[PDB]
């Protein structure tokens, strides 16, 4: 499963 | 910004045997940015409906793609890959050579 | 041997041509197993290897929702990055990110990864400690401070040490007949006359998996690194890889050259010579 990306 | 021009290899999936159906590959790699135009050619003419891999990249962030299609090598037919990229002023044509 | 699960994320702005495309691909070692593309007619996490197809609808739904949210998050990130570099709205830019986990033969965590690049240049990376960041420049320091304030490293550490390795182990078991099978190279040496004075010896490795391989030429037992043309390992399209290494040799001296092959699928390393 993937993880959410965090806003740069 | 800094851009990177594609490396190109043209080759068959299986060992080439004249008259035996095979797959013709054009592997483009080492390039940045990711937009790129790749055609496979038979006797100088663009082969229709060529398929390609999903865009991904190497550890150095440069992109790679595999373009591929069925082909039947013969003594006389000429195959090639034609590549255009922002780093290229003219399309680059690499001929298929069964020794490479 | 050792194994990895990695996701490769590419987002590319294209002003005047809609919103930035986001594509995610997932790999176990050299085997792609999923894709998501915001430019697909119906964007969805899609299987790309047979062994993943057995995952239930919850897997596909959850990953699709994560990826659809990621499309928006990466678009926000591209807008932020453009500002951090004082860049015009006219230009196209690329944001790449790779993350995932490595395990050893025992399935235990070796290390985790979360690294990003902007326009092909390293931007920010999670350090191997999974607790601190390395920022490339004062723009990336803005992202670092934002991720420090939000405790992002702690969230990534929890994922990398838990979810990531648990899923990698699951994939390795479900796809064991391929993912845990090393296929050795089929090897041979060809000879290509150049002139009366010289010929090329080319050592081929075909049909191998995974891509890691050592392929070298020696002359009189001395490695010929500078004088060897070594092409990039290339995909055949049947999961396997190909590679060759070539040396230019004086006529009549061919038997002084040996090609050496090491690969996980081989019971023993190989030594080959041209056999006329
Ligand atoms: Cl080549
Ligand atoms: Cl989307
Ligand atoms: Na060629």
């Amino acid at each position: 499963q993937e993880i959410r990306t965090f806003s740069f | 910004m800094i851009q990177r021009t594609p490396k190109i290899q043209v080759y068959s999936r299986h060992p080439a045997e004249n008259g035996k159906s095979n797959f013709l590959n054009c592997y483009v790699s080492g390039f940045h940015p990711s937009d790129i135009e790749v055609d496979l050619l038979k006797n100088g003419e663009r082969i229709e409906k060529v398929e390609h891999s999903d865009l991904s990249f190497s550890k150095d962030w440069s992109f790679y793609l595999l373009y591929y299609t069925e082909f039947t090598p013969t003594e006389k037919d000429e195959y090639a890959c034609r590549v255009n990229h922002v780093t290229l002023s003219q399309p680059k044509i690499v001929k298929w050579d069964r020794d490479m | 041997g050792s194994h990895s699960m990695r996701y490769f994320h590419t987002s590319v702005s294209r002003p005047g041509r809609g919103e930035p495309r986001f594509i995610s691909v997932g790999y176990v070692d050299g085997t792609q197993f999923v894709r998501f593309d915001s430019d697909a007619a119906s964007p969805r996490t899609e299987p790309r290897a047979p062994w993943i197809e057995q995952e239930g609808p919850e897997y596909w739904d959850r990953n699709t929702q994560i990826s659809k949210t990621n499309t928006q998050t990466y678009r926000e990130s591209l807008r932020n990055l453009r500002g951090y570099y004082n860049q015009s709205e006219a230009g196209s830019h690329t944001l790449q990110r790779m993350y995932g986990c490595d395990v050893g033969p025992d399935g235990r965590l070796l290390r985790g990864h979360d690294q990003s690049a902007y326009d092909g240049k390293d931007y920010i990376a999670l350090n191997e400690d999974l607790s601190s960041w390395t920022a490339a420049d004062t723009a990336a320091q803005i992202t670092q401070r934002k991720w420090e304030a939000a405790r992002v490293a702690e969230q990534l550490r929890a994922y990398l040490e838990g979810t990531c390795v648990e899923w990698l182990r699951r994939h390795l078991e479900n796809g064991k007949e391929t993912l845990q099978r090393a296929d050795p190279p089929k090897t041979h040496v060809t000879h290509h006359p150049i002139s009366d004075h010289e010929a090329t010896l080319r050592c081929w490795a075909l049909g191998f998996y995974p891509a890691e391989i050592t392929l070298t030429w020696q002359r009189d037992g001395e490695d010929q690194t500078q004088d060897t043309e070594l092409v990039e390992t290339r995909p055949a399209g049947d999961r396997t890889f190909q590679k060759w290494a070539a040396v230019v040799v004086p006529s009549g001296e061919e038997q002084r050259y040996t090609c050496h092959v090491q690969h996980e699928g081989l019971p023993k390393p190989l030594t080959l010579r041209w056999e006329p």
